[PDB]
């Protein structure tokens, strides 16, 4: 369990950036790129 | 100490749900019921794909967007030309049951494995004209199930002994082992970079780990059934699953958590493989319900229905440019659809 | 059309006919899978994955596959064989068998498959059947001692154990010593779905 | 007495069903021996059935109201088609006698190939009989259509060429797969398969009654003519308008793949 | 891989005569096979074609209803068979071998050749330098030209490039343009377009001294062109 619990806590100590950047990074990427887009 | 182990794990656990929750302060919907929808995009059978004479499993485009590389059940692999429906290659397998197969990016070599638990690189440019076994990469346990390549190398392979491995092909030794899953990893997907990779396994959760580490950085645990298909947004920063409970999840890497789920009520089958389009606006999953679903990625309204397969769909892959969707699925039939 | 395209073209009419006459050349082979908890080395002519037997048999040729949970993620690939030969030991264990053919009989993709049923170590069940009753792992038989009936009983709860009985069949066969007789008994049966096929190609059936 | 109103709306009814029937047929097919069975056997039961005015005008004015190219060019349509339709009937049979009471070499033998080489044949061995009925054909003299001991010799080798052997290789072939599959498993003690079995008994049985009641009395007047007038010769006539026109539905509508 | 030709030798006017060539080294079922000739003095010209399998069987005009083509697979060998030669077949032969898709490289491996003596439309392929001086360690250019214009409808430009040097078999450098062969070091390019094309030589050496050859791949019967000679 000292493998899981290593996993866990390393798991745990990560930088998380707000939802909505995410999201928001995700629009740019779609909108950036939609013209070179020849299935939609 | 075994219940303080316990404790401690499930406080680590509940402090990574608070973080995560925390992270949670809009919906992706709310912030997307502003773009317009892509409407109802319908993709006809441009070309058709005969000479398999068993159920196809496998396939995977080139880099060219040209050729393309089909694994079926009589120990085939095939190499088409998608623009004249030749076949360039008919490769006999020294075994039949070929779950996954893989195109390298130069174009030489071919990747293939399934339930031998052995994946064979076979080269493609030769002196003498025909392609020859230059690989045969083993000390996996259970059944491989999806073999990505990085370079001429280096490839990467999931199996059912719960493990992804990295494999140096002139070596043939084991480079790096990824543990930590508790099922079967059943599909691998590369980054734009080669870098990091993702895996989804039937424990209904999915890995982030790094190539050069070896190290599992972020679990992913959404589903409530065995995840059968994985793939990276074209980004590069988010990625979808597909499992048997009908549903597929995209996930954010840096958020760390599900961002949207497409589902439908009508929609009761399990899915066979994801993939995404060149922008990422468009997700395309297929079912066991005979034909493939194409979903808009930033609003879960099902967009198209891509039908004319007699069987279920096995595999679905999407071009480098973009400008092709193949499909393949039990009939012994590929279809290119644009 | 170019030179080189036309050739091309050539070729790939040479792939196509090397493709047919393989495909002729092994439409003569009968798909069989093994499986079992327990003596699937004793049918086998009487990490490393799949283990392939090829027999002949009366101008048949039959491949059988060894593949020794979670065993759903690779059952798809024999989604289309002749038979599935499963084996159960009389003198086994016993609740596993049973959930094995639980999971097998039942299948999504072995509906209308056929299961041939091989009941071995008869001489072993014969020693034990005398010793040891029946009630050590079905307490509900309160039946004579005698190898016959103790088989016949033990042939139940598995033969009676699947559903929809109209479009399969399940053949028993206690394990022969006689050589030629369990390959025999096989080629039977894939002579019975081969008749099926052919009925249902044909289309009056 | 009101005989020749019903005996010639009989007929209109024939053209009209085998029409019909012939058209419906093969409009699915536009991969399997059977498949090529049944449309060869359309196309002879089409062509069979388009001869009706050649002989509806015959009985209606006692003459031949035609030119003699018809008195050629019909006549060996009819004998070509007539032994097309008999032969593929036959060769149905054998090969399902072939998928049943030898099942490891109907796996090589049933091959489309070789059902298409079957059926060129029997294309050629009834052109034979369409270029002897072709020379032969002339008329003579009120103005009666026929072929001028070798009349003799050509009916006896049509009934021996066109209704014995076939009407003994259904019985025996039909008669040996119902014996086969008596004895087979999933079709012995249960209800579903045994009333399969039956359904499969009484499709062959049809299928041998029609073919015997709906040819024989043709023969055998074409047989007792060789070595109330004429009314039993038109409905003999009928009834083989009838076999043609019965058959694709007997081989198409009840056959479960179709 | 080897093709080793065998027979030739001195043929009276009229006469007959087969060449036969063993091929060794590589899958001969699924190589096409080509039949060349050279005069002694002059340039290339081709003969013969023959398909994977058979197939397909290809002439020139002049060994037309003279000259058959032919192959023994499980033989591994390739047959010529003449009859009623002339004073004008008097030259050397070799054997060609070249698989055939998009991607390829036909015309890759040439054999030896055999001499052969004797007592007593079509697109033009124009080189018009011939004999130019070089100095090593310099960048040399070659033109070539054509009467059609070799670029089809899919984008494939059917030119390729040849190296004979001096009492050595052909070589092959390019054989669609900008794409280079296996072996060749990454100093020949080549580029050009309908009735132009050019190759470059950045920096020649020593072992880049001979007669380079043009050829059309659009459409039979293969016409070469005069080549142009580098000296030193
Ligand atoms: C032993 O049976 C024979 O020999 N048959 C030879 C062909 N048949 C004819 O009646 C030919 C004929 C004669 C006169 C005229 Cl005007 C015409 Cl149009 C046609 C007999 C009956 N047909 C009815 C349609 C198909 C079979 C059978």
């Amino acid at each position: 369990a000292r493998k899981l619990v290593e996993q866990l806590k390393m798991e745990a100590n990560i930088d998380r950036i707000k939802v909505s950047k995410a999201a928001a990074d995700l629009m740019a990427y779609c909108e950036a790129h939609a013209k070179e887009d020849p299935l939609l | 100490e075994l219940d303080q182990l316990r404790q401690e794990a499930e406080q680590l656990k509940n402090q990574i749900r608070d973080a995560r929750k925390a992270c949670a302060d809009a919906t992706l919907s709310q912030i997307t019921n502003n773009i317009d929808p892509v409407g109802r995009i319908q993709m006809r059978t441009r070309r058709t794909l005969r000479g398999h004479l068993a159920k196809i499993y496998a396939m995977h485009w080139g880099t060219d967007s040209r050729l393309l590389v089909s694994a079926s059940q009589d120990g085939k692999l095939i190499i088409w030309d998608s623009y004249t429906t030749n076949k360039v290659h008919a490769i006999p397998l020294r075994s039949s049951w070929v779950m996954t197969c893989a195109y390298a990016p130069s174009g030489n070599y071919v990747a293939c494995g399934g339930l031998d638990n052995i994946c064979s690189i076979y080269n493609l440019k030769t002196r003498e004209g025909n392609v020859r076994v230059s690989r045969e990469l083993a000390g996996h346990t259970g059944y491989l199930s999806c073999c990505r390549f990085l370079d001429d190398n280096q490839i990467v392979t999931s199996s059912g002994d719960t493990t992804c491995a990295l494999w140096d092909i002139e070596t043939g030794q084991q480079t790096t082992t990824f543990t930590g899953h508790t099922g079967d990893v059943m599909s691998l997907s590369l980054a734009p970079d080669t870098r990091l990779f993702v895996s989804g396994a039937c424990d209904a959760s999915a890995k982030l780990w790094d190539v050069r580490e070896g190290m599992c950085r972020q679990t992913f645990t959404g589903h409530e059934s065995d995840i059968n298909a994985i793939c990276f947004f074209p980004n590069g920063n988010a990625f979808a699953t597909g499992s048997d409970d009908a549903t597929c999840r995209l996930f954010d890497l840096r958020a760390d958590q599900e961002l949207m789920t497409y589902s439908h009520d009508n929609i009761i089958c399990g899915i066979t493989s994801v993939s995404f389009s060149k922008s990422g606006r468009l997700l395309l999953a297929g079912y066991d319900d005979f034909n493939c679903n194409v979903w808009d990625a930033l609003k879960a309204d099902r967009a198209g229905v891509l039908a004319g397969h007699d069987n279920r769909v096995s595999c679905l892959g999407v071009t480098d440019d973009g400008m092709a969707v193949a499909t393949g699925s039990w009939d012994s039939f590929l279809k290119i659809w644009n | 059309v170019s030179a080189e395209d036309k050739a091309a073209a050539e070729r790939s009419k040479m792939i196509d006919k090397n493709l047919r006459e393989d495909a002729e050349r092994d439409a003569r082979t009968v798909k069989l899978l093994l499986l079992g908890a327990s003596g699937k080395a004793t049918i086998v002519k009487q990490t490393t994955g799949i283990i392939e037997t090829q027999f002949s048999f009366k101008d048949l040729h039959f491949r059988m596959f060894d593949v020794g949970s979670e065993r759903k993620k690779w059952i798809h690939c024999f989604e289309g064989v002749t038979c599935i030969i499963f084996c159960a030991a009389l003198s086994a264990r016993m609740h596993a068998s049973l959930k094995l053919f639980d999971s097998i009989c039942n299948h999504k993709y072995f509906s209308d498959t056929s299961i041939v049923l091989f009941l071995n170590k008869k001489d072993i069940f014969q020693e034990k059947v005398t010793k040891v009753h029946l009630s050590i792992c079905f307490p509900e038989y309160t039946g004579p001692n005698t190898f016959e009936d103790a088989g016949n009983y033990i042939k139940n709860q598995f033969l009676d154990l699947n559903l929809k009985k109209e479009d399969k069949e399940i053949y028993s066969h206690m394990t022969c010593s006689t050589d030629t007789q369990n390959v025999k008994f096989v080629f039977d049966a894939v002579t019975d779905i081969i008749i099926k096929e052919n009925l249902k190609d044909c289309g009056l059936f | 007495p009101a005989i020749p109103v019903i005996i010639t709306a009989v007929y209109s009814v024939v053209f009209v069903v085998g029409l019909v029937g012939n058209s419906l047929v093969m409009f699915v097919i536009i991969k399997t021996a059977t498949n090529i069975y049944i449309f060869n056997l359309a196309l002879a039961d089409a062509l069979v059935t388009t001869t009706m005015p050649f002989q509806s005008t015959v009985y209606l004015m006692n003459s031949w109201p035609f030119g003699d190219v018809l008195c050629k060019i019909v006549l060996s349509i009819d004998y070509y088609n007539m032994f097309t339709s008999i032969f593929t009937l036959t060769m149905m049979s054998v090969d399902r006698y072939i998928a049943v009471c030898h099942p490891v070499k109907a796996l090589d033998f049933r091959t489309p190939l070789k059902a298409k080489i079957i059926n060129i044949c029997i294309w050629l061995l009834s052109s034979s009989v369409g270029i002897s009925a072709i020379v032969l054909g002339g008329t003579k003299v009120v103005i009666e259509c026929s072929l001028q001991w070798w009349d003799l010799f050509m009916k006896i080798c049509v009934f021996i060429f066109a209704f014995v052997i076939p009407v003994l290789i259904i019985i025996v072939c039909y008669t040996l797969m119902i014996l086969r599959l008596k004895s087979v498993r999933l079709l012995s003690g249960s209800r579903e398969k045994d009333r399969n079995l039956r359904r499969i008994t009484r499709l062959v049985l049809v299928v041998v009654a029609v073919f015997v009641v709906c040819w024989t009395p043709i023969h055998i007047f074409i047989l007792v003519e060789a070595l109330a007038a004429l009314s039993s010769y038109y409905f003999c006539i009928a009834l083989g308008y009838t076999n043609s026109s019965l058959n694709p539905i007997l081989y198409a509508f009840l056959d479960e793949n179709f | 891989v080897q093709l080793v030709e065998s027979g030739g030798g001195l043929v009276q006017p009229g006469g007959s005569r087969k060449l036969s060539c063993s091929a060794s080294g590589f899958a001969f079922s699924s190589f096409g096979m080509h039949w060349v000739r050279q005069a002694p003095e002059k340039g290339l010209e081709w003969v013969a074609y023959i398909s994977s399998g058979s197939g397909t069987i290809y002439y020139a005009d002049t060994v037309k209803g003279r000259f058959t083509i032919s192959r023994d697979d499980p033989k591994n060998t390739l047959f010529l068979q003449m009859t009623s030669l002339r004073s004008e077949d008097t030259a050397m032969y070799y054997c060609v071998r070249s698989i055939y898709y998009y991607g390829s490289s036909p015309f890759d491996f040439w054999g030896q050749g055999t001499t052969l003596t004797v007592s007593s439309s079509d697109i033009v392929m124009t080189q018009a330098t011939s004999s130019v001086p070089v100095t090593p360690g310099e960048s040399v250019s070659i033109s070539c030209r054509s009467s059609k214009s070799l670029l089809h409808s899919n984008g494939n430009t059917y030119l390729y490039w040849f190296l004979q040097r001096p009492g050595q078999s052909p070589q092959l450098l390019i054989y669609r343009m900008s794409n280079l062969a296996s072996g060749v070091p990454d100093r020949f390019s080549g580029s050009g377009s309908g009735t132009a094309f050019t190759l470059t030589i950045s920096r020649l050496e020593a072992e880049d001294v001979g007669v380079y050859y043009c050829m059309q791949h659009l459409e039979y019967p293969l016409t070469f062109g005069a080549g142009t000679k580098l000296e030193l």
